[PDB]
């Protein structure tokens, strides 16, 4: 999924954020890697994406 | 005269006493309330307190 720079926080077990409880929800229990990078070449638009 | 037999009652009663004031001890914890503590941490930190 894309998300924004300062919601990379809120990926991550037991958080409390608008992502967190109604977009993506990740169990406490969790176990992997999350994985972040800036796409502003790709996912941006000068006019507004 | 009857020291023996009320010292263990004594000891009874106290230790009861002990176990329950145990429960009012934070031990190291931010409240000694568990309800407290669901209600006010997310559950990474909640699940450590």
């Amino acid at each position: 999924f894309v998300i924004r720079g300062n919601e990379v926080s809120q990926i991550a077990p037991g958080q409390t954020g608008n992502i967190a409880d109604y977009n993506y929800k990740l169990p406490d229990d969790f176990t992997g890697c999350v994985i972040a990078w800036n796409s502003n070449k790709l996912d941006s638009k000068v006019g507004g994406n | 005269a009857l020291g023996k037999l009320q010292d263990v009652v004594n000891h009874n009663a106290q230790a009861l006493n002990t176990l329950v004031k145990q429960l009012s001890s934070k031990f190291g914890a931010i409240s000694s309330v568990l309800n407290d503590i669901l209600s006010r941490l997310d559950p990474p930190e909640a699940e450590v307190q």
